[PDB]
RNA sequence: AAUAAAUAAGUUUAAUACCUUUUGCAGCAUGGACCAGCGAUUAAAUGCCGGUAAUUAGCAAAGUUAAACUAACGAAAAAUA
RNA sequence: UAAGUCAGACGCAAAGCUACAAGGUUUCGCGUCAAAAGGAAAAAAGUCCGCCAGCGAGGCUAAGGUACAUAAA
RNA sequence: UAAUGUGCACCAAACAACCAGGAGGUGGGCUUGGAAGCAGCCAUCCUUUGAAGAAAGCGUAAUAGCUCUGCUUUUUGUGUAACAUUACACUACACGCAGAAAAUAAAAGCCGAAGCUCGCUUGUUCAGUUAAAUAU
RNA sequence: CCAAAGGCAAAGCAAACGGCAGCUGUAACUCUAACGGCUCUAAGGUAGCAAAAUUCCAUGGCAUUUAAAUGAUGUCCCGCAUGAAUGGUAUAACAACUUCUUAACUGUCUCUAUUCUGGAUUAGGCGAACUUUAAAUGCUUGUGCAGAUGCAGGCUAGCUAACAAGGGACGAAGAGAC
RNA sequence: GUUUUUACUAAUUAUAAAAAAGAAAAGCUUAACUGCAAUACAAACAAUUAAAGCAGGGGCAUUGUCGGCAAUAAUGCAUUGAAGAAAUA
RNA sequence: CGUUCUUCAACCAACGGAAUAAAGCUACGCUAGGGAUAACAGGCUUAUUCGCUCACAGAGUUUUAUCGACGAGCGCGGUUGGCACCUCGAUGUUGGAUCACCGCUUCCUGUAGCUGCAAACGGUUAUAAGGGUUAGACUGUUCGUCUGAUAAUGCGGUACGUGAUCUGAGUUCAAAGCGUCGUAAGACAGUUUGGUUUCUAUCUUUGUUAGCAUAAGUAUUACGGCGUUGUGUACAGUACGAAAGGAUUGUUGCACAAUUAAC
RNA sequence: UAAUGCGAUAAUACGCAUGACGGUUCAUUUUUGCCGUGUGUGGUCACGGUAAAACUUAAGAAUCGUCCA
């Protein structure tokens, strides 16, 4: 046992049992545990149902030409690309890369959590049904280079890996769901002309 | 849990099984008058921390003194305690001594580096186990026993208590 | 050195799902599944990594599994699994390829499941989108499944068939004979394609190469050609008949029966042909389903063959029909085994088929009631027992039709058959 | 843990290992409750074991 | 260790060079004032083990060199005649 | 892999040697460092929690905390 | 040493304190130039009985005397080298100090990592078995 | 003193190379041993000198020298381990040799002060060298490859240099000699 | 080495070996062999340790045992040299 | 002449044994390397050393006034040791000169108790670190012995403080002598005489001064530096005491010394 | 296991003779302590072991003594 050579005892025992089984047949021929083994199942408990959520973003049309925007007196909170944003018309936000949309398209955001004005507030638990936010896709860009560097002193170890993140830019156009307080109504045209191209 | 293999459970060669002295619970025997040995020992032989059995009592006297902690006492300490007890109690007192220093200890002189073998004997010691009875008295009164206990307590490194037969 | 004593015990049994490393083994696992329950578990464990290729292949596997249960109703687990695969198809409705759609339709059609009308339109749009650009990439096997798969589903969109036919027309001369035969089957089944240029092109493409047709496809081609082209404008029906005469002995029993009936419809039957058919049909009468038994009776009756002492074919057919209706084969096997409690699945024949068989036997000219042991006695005796348990399905018109057949054969006393 | 109080390496502040605070005591109480609770559950499972063991599906076992 | 991440631009927070050598170095352990140029597992013969091909190789030109191969127990009976 | 390595260190727990000393020395069981960034204890190779493919102004926790420095009763 | 708790022991008077006696055989016998209670031994008995040891101690050459174990009223929780817990001390950061503050939370809760998780990015890991037309 | 182990030579040679003991008893009181006994060797150190340029106990004991002497001179002496041509003991003269003392003299000192000449220091001209990983380079205690300008706590708030001093930068010079 | 007898059950450098076993006493003997060997213990390698069984010639018994000694120490590779025998040239 | 089988022997005991065999000196030394490894200093440890508490035995003999022990515990980092953690591409040795900062375990100058304290001279405990802590003979010394004075001539830490400020007597290179050891080269860890001590200050620390930056003068308060010393004598031969001897007290008086400030 | 066991001529034909009292030697795991492993701020944790060591009350068996209550 003092020796560090690996032991061959398991190999010697296996060769003996194999030789006996090869030449001498067994007496028993059944095993009850195998006979009554039931079918394989996925689990022993009912599955847990999932909680529905409103749609994140969907296209509704395109923008035809240059437009202008004016300031309004309402705001809201919307969930998008894993993070929440407080938005009001004519704001610009930066998110992760969104797939399936193009520049000069109008999208609809439905995961609205809070709506507010100067006279009332509406709180979602956790979402408000019947509210939405409209925005225009303005950019799909690569952000500034981020330089990633690692080194270990005195270990001859060095790594350099520059990278460029992908992001998307949006401009908020309209917030729907809550009326402005009395005297705060915008009584003039505000947004662009939208060509509707999404009928379900 | 016991650390042995399957062949050992069946064909062990350790037929005559003795419990090691360090953990044996048997009470120590009465001291004898044999001469001190001149054979060096190992340090474990002078230390034993396992408690005494739960049936220990006085064997000869009516009063005694016991140790509440383990300790290692030298021959010099025992002689000083013996004189103190003899003077404190009386000339006409019956005393039983249940301990004796028998385990040699070695030491090396100043200015010697590590190595070149073990040293030579310097003195003798004895291990003390918790709850052990050290001295017994007879032909005295209880107040005299308490005086003996207080006299020796400052001279020992372990806590002491009084035992009475009933 | 030693921290545990004893022999290592059995490993714990852990429920696990498929990991991303084994996403390439999903197609293999589908093939290795040997039952509906196993396939259901394979799909469930791989739910997070399912793709349109996997959904289409699973539906095709339903046909392979159901084949092992021939002669019985579709099992409940197969129906339940099909109800789930349909939902997946709806999610991936617009991401399938032309080759994958063909597999999906064939599998669901084989199980005799009706796809929703909206799904068929979406699936149809995929095939014919972009002016049939992808049709030029579908191979022969894909084309064969597309034609038969959609036809079996009852799809009746004129625009879809018009565009599909136009794209396939230039490729007909290079398709195999078996593929062309399937196209003819669809053309004959669709009324609005009866007299189109595509229909004529198909016939002209099949004539040059007929020696490669298999027995099953050969019979269908003759049936379709006769219906579409009663007059031999193209030398197809004449060539098909010549092949039937030359290799009549080599074809299987089912195809010979079907082809013989077609000849009688064509009015080219002869007493010599009828005499030759009888010995072969009598020997292998037990290898003909109820549908082919009806064809055999009509063909022989039209040919004019009369019952002979050496080969009483009509008597044998009547007994065989009774066995199929009663399903005595399962009971007979159980008698030898000794366990009569064995479950016996069956596919009950429709009442319409029962009436058609009864009329044919009546027109045969043989009696069943008067004589104690008549050739047609066993069939009518079985019919009475079956109808006793199907009185709810019996209607006034059905009762009258059977009564006419009963009167013709010679049983009109309102009493059960002797046997 | 470190109990040694000698040497130049200051594992503990001067004075040795410090006594536990009230929060540390509460932390150790909850760690032991979890351990005791696990043992109580295993006792319930043993007293309510079925006659036939359930068979659970595994893709890797299926392949081989 | 003279920078980094931020900011209402006022400021706030994080943060003891590199190499060599060591059980362990901000090291009060070793080397470098800075810039440009020069400066260190290369070639031959032979052997072993993988990969890629030819399907023996070299001369000569119906004949010669090199390599490789060359006896182990002649053991099957599948005829619905 | 016919490669590199044959200078090891400490914590908790034992035994021999030393003086039941040493950040001492010799064996042995587990862990960490060596070759391991991040968080807590003041700075913190070896203790406690825990193993860094990359980016983000999202969320829940571990050890440890919850009048100021300093996030939270 | 101190603080707290447990065990045990004692408003028929516990504990602290004021008010009176501590007698006679006796100054027991012995030793002694002196011993009575105290230079030193034997002895430690008797009586009065409101108490008292042949006086606990200070001293007197012996005396005398005080007060002490024990005595009546009077006002009046205590004791305990028994045990357990907590926190301190037994003498040199010999250049210069661990912040401010501090007589009340192991609480419903919450803070807290490059751990887990959410959004985005990079690399890595061919098969086709069905025929379900009622035509004369 | 030529034995043993060598060298040389005419079988001999020591001013060739070399060596030259120990134990024990004894004289009036004491002490000592003039005087005996024994063992061994080739031979057993004779005269002379001796706290040494040679002495471990040690700053040996006594006398002179000073107010005070690990000093100097003399002297006592089996001297750890002196000794007679690797010479022993003395010796007038001589010595930029080592040691102690006397006379005189003095800033060597109590205790320093003033001053002259030159340099430093101020101005013009001319014009090097050691050194340098990068610097915008405080104190104190704690920490740590175990003695910190650079890490943690407690402190520190006009700016750049000149003349002067030399605690620290484990200060510079020479790949530690031990 | 091996057979027989019984008023015996020890000793070793050290040691709870051993009763169908040993020691002593009596008799006969040379297996303290020739040529091989399955399978294991151990072990970096070299070597080191135990051993059923087959053939030949023997010993004591009369069908069992003997390839030295109760067991655990008494040792030394290759090279070079030497001796007995045998086969070549 | 060569090969095989059966066998043995020698040196391998540094016992895996082979370059056939086979001793020393170096202070005249040289090269390549290590803080992987010693000598000086730092660090860890505290056996030893030193201090305190308990212990109150024993001497004193009423007193734990004073002296003082067996034994046990704790503390200090200054004595003798142990370990090998930092430095060998260099961290200058002992003692002294010069100039210093700190602790208190107090030698003198203070404060308060006890005493086997009449006075004087003392003993011991608690508290107190402002000032002071001498000149010489011997010795390279630290130390130690001695002499004349002094209020008294304390101990320890600071790289056993201090050589980019000085010294070089000892120790520790090359020369030489003596004694002892070695056949010899040589060695002493014994002794004696002789024997080279470099540096122009860049950063930080410190003493002075000028320029520049918010006009000048007077400036309470605050902050920082410095540290208010010692001896003799008179008030008195008085208190005390048989005699002898001989004081206490003071924002005291007077003379002198050191230190500091100037002139 | 009375075809037993023991014996003083010790051989076994003969001697004692299987009961009853007394003294010796050999169950709720008796249930406490203690030990081992894992985890651990050094124990308000878990499981197992003691046919290795201390510790309870029985009942039976093997000798031995005995004119027997
Ligand atoms: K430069
Ligand atoms: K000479
Ligand atoms: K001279
Ligand atoms: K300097
Ligand atoms: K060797
Ligand atoms: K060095
Ligand atoms: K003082
Ligand atoms: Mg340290
Ligand atoms: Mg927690
Ligand atoms: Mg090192
Ligand atoms: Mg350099
Ligand atoms: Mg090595
Ligand atoms: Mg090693
Ligand atoms: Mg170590
Ligand atoms: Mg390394
Ligand atoms: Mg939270
Ligand atoms: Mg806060
Ligand atoms: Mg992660
Ligand atoms: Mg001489
Ligand atoms: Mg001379
Ligand atoms: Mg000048
Ligand atoms: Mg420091
Ligand atoms: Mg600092
Ligand atoms: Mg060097
Ligand atoms: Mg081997
Ligand atoms: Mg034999
Ligand atoms: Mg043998
Ligand atoms: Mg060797
Ligand atoms: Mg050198
Ligand atoms: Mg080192
Ligand atoms: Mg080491
Ligand atoms: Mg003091
Ligand atoms: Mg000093
Ligand atoms: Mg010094
Ligand atoms: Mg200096
Ligand atoms: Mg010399
Ligand atoms: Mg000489
Ligand atoms: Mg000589
Ligand atoms: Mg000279």
């Amino acid at each position: 046992v003092r020796t560090k050579l690996p032991s061959k005892r398991p190999f010697l025992q296996t060769a003996s049992h194999l030789a006996v089984n090869s030449l001498v047949p067994s007496v028993r021929t059944n095993r009850w545990a195998d006979l009554i083994k039931g079918p394989a199942v996925r689990s022993c408990i009912p599955e847990i149902p999932e909680v529905p959520k409103p749609s994140e973003y969907t296209t509704i049309g395109t923008i035809e030409g240059p437009y202008t925007l004016n300031l309004e007196r309402v705001f809201g909170v919307v969930e998008l690309a894993g993070s929440q944003y407080k938005v009001t018309p004519d704001d610009v936000i930066f998110t992760n890369l969104l797939h399936g949309i193009e520049v000069n398209e109008v999208v609809m955001l439905e995961r609205v959590m809070l709506l507010g004005s100067r006279s009332n507030t509406i709180i979602g638990r956790p979402y408000i049904p019947g509210a939405c936010v409209l925005a225009a896709v303005e950019e799909h860009f690569l952000d500034g280079t981020v330089h990633v560097f690692k080194r270990k002193k005195r270990k001859r170890y060095r790594r350099y890996k520059p990278t460029r993140p992908m992001m998307t830019t949006l401009r908020i156009l309209k917030v729907l769901g809550i009326d402005p307080a009395p005297g705060d109504e915008l009584g003039i045209p505000s947004g662009p002309v939208i060509k509707i191209t999404n009928t379900e | 849990f016991r650390r042995r293999t399957w062949p050992a459970v069946c064909g062990s060669l350790h037929i005559w099984k003795k419990m090691p002295w360090r953990i044996d619970q048997a009470p120590p025997p009465m001291p004898d008058s044999k001469p001190l040995t001149r054979l060096r020992a190992k340090r474990y032989e002078g230390i034993k921390k396992v408690v005494m059995p739960n049936s220990t009592q006085l064997q000869f006297g009516l009063y005694g003194i016991r140790s509440m902690e383990s300790a290692r006492l030298k021959d010099n300490t025992l002689e000083a305690i013996r004189r103190t007890i003899r003077r404190k109690i009386k000339k006409t007192g019956r005393l039983w001594i249940m301990i004796r220093a028998t385990v040699p200890m070695t030491k090396k002189p100043l200015g010697i580096r590590m190595g070149k073998g073990k040293g030579s004997i310097d003195h003798y010691v004895t291990p003390i186990r918790p709850g052990q009875i050290l001295y017994e008295f007879d032909r005295i009164s209880r107040p005299i026993a308490l005086q003996a206990l207080r006299a020796i307590q400052p001279k020992l490194p372990c806590r002491l208590g009084l035992v009475e037969w009933s | 050195t030693i921290f545990n004593t004893g022999v290592p015990g059995p490993r714990p049994e852990v429920a696990q799902k498929l990991s991303t490393e084994y996403q390439g083994h999903i197609l293999r696992m589908i093939s290795l599944a040997e039952s509906a329950s196993e396939l259901d578990e394979v799909l469930w464990s791989s739910k997070k990594h399912l793709r349109p290729v996997h959904i289409a292949r699973s539906c095709l596997k339903l046909e392979y599994l159901r084949t092992k249960e021939k002669g019985r109703e579709v099992s409940e687990p197969i129906k339940n699994l099909a109800s789930e695969l349909e939902n997946y198809v709806e999610l991936y409705s617009t991401k399938f390829t032309i080759g994958q759609v063909s597999q999906l339709v064939r599998g669901l059609s084989s199980i005799r499941r009706n796809i929703q009308p909206d799904l068929l339109l979406k699936l149809a749009a995929v095939v014919v989108a972009d002016d049939g650009r992808q049709v030029q990439l579908a191979n022969e096997m894909d084309c064969r499944d597309l034609f038969f798969g959609f036809f079996s589903q009852g799809f009746d969109n004129e625009l879809f068939w018009k565009r599909l036919s136009e794209s396939v027309l230039p490729r007909l001369p290079y398709f195999n004979a078996d593929v062309v035969s399937t196209v003819l089957r669809v053309v004959s089944g669709l009324r609005f394609l009866h007299n189109t240029e595509f229909a004529h092109a198909t016939m002209t493409a099949l004539v040059p190469k007929v020696g490669d047709l298999s027995p099953a496809r050969l019979a269908d081609a003759f049936f379709s050609a006769s219906l579409l082209d009663p007059t031999d404008v193209s030398g197809l029906n004449a060539k098909l008949e010549e092949r039937f005469l030359r290799e009549f002995t080599s074809f299987p029993i089912k195809d010979t029966v079907t082809m013989f009936q077609t000849v009688t419809v064509r009015r080219h039957s002869t007493p010599e042909l009828a005499a030759q058919v009888a010995p072969l049909v009598a020997a292998q009468a037990h290898q003909l389903p109820v549908r082919h038994l009806r064809r055999a009776l009509e063909g022989m009756v039209t040919a004019g063959w009369k019952d002979t002492a050496e080969i009483p074919l009509y008597a044998i057919l009547a007994k065989q029909a009774a066995r199929l209706v009663l399903g005595k084969q399962s009971a007979a096997t159980s008698a030898i085994l000794g366990k009569h409690v064995d479950n016996q699945g069956y596919q009950r024949t429709p009442v319409q088929l029962l009436r058609q068989l009864a009329r044919i036997f009546a027109n045969t000219g043989l009696k069943a009631g008067p004589g104690a042991n008549q050739p047609l006695a066993p069939y009518f005796a079985a019919l009475q027992r079956e109808l006793e348990g199907r009185l709810a399905e019996l209607d006034e018109q059905v009762t009258d039709d059977f009564a006419e057949s009963f009167k013709k054969v010679g049983i009109a006393e309102g009493a059960r058959v002797q046997i | 843990v470190v109990f040694k109080t000698t040497g130049g390496k200051a594992w503990n502040p001067p004075g040795g290992l410090k006594p536990l605070t009230n929060t540390q005591k509460r932390s150790r109480k909850e760690n032991l409750q979890i351990l005791l609770r696990n043992l109580s559950v295993l006792k319930l499972a043993a007293e309510n074991q079925p006659e036939v063991t359930v068979n659970l599906f595994s893709p890797l076992k299926f392949m081989h």
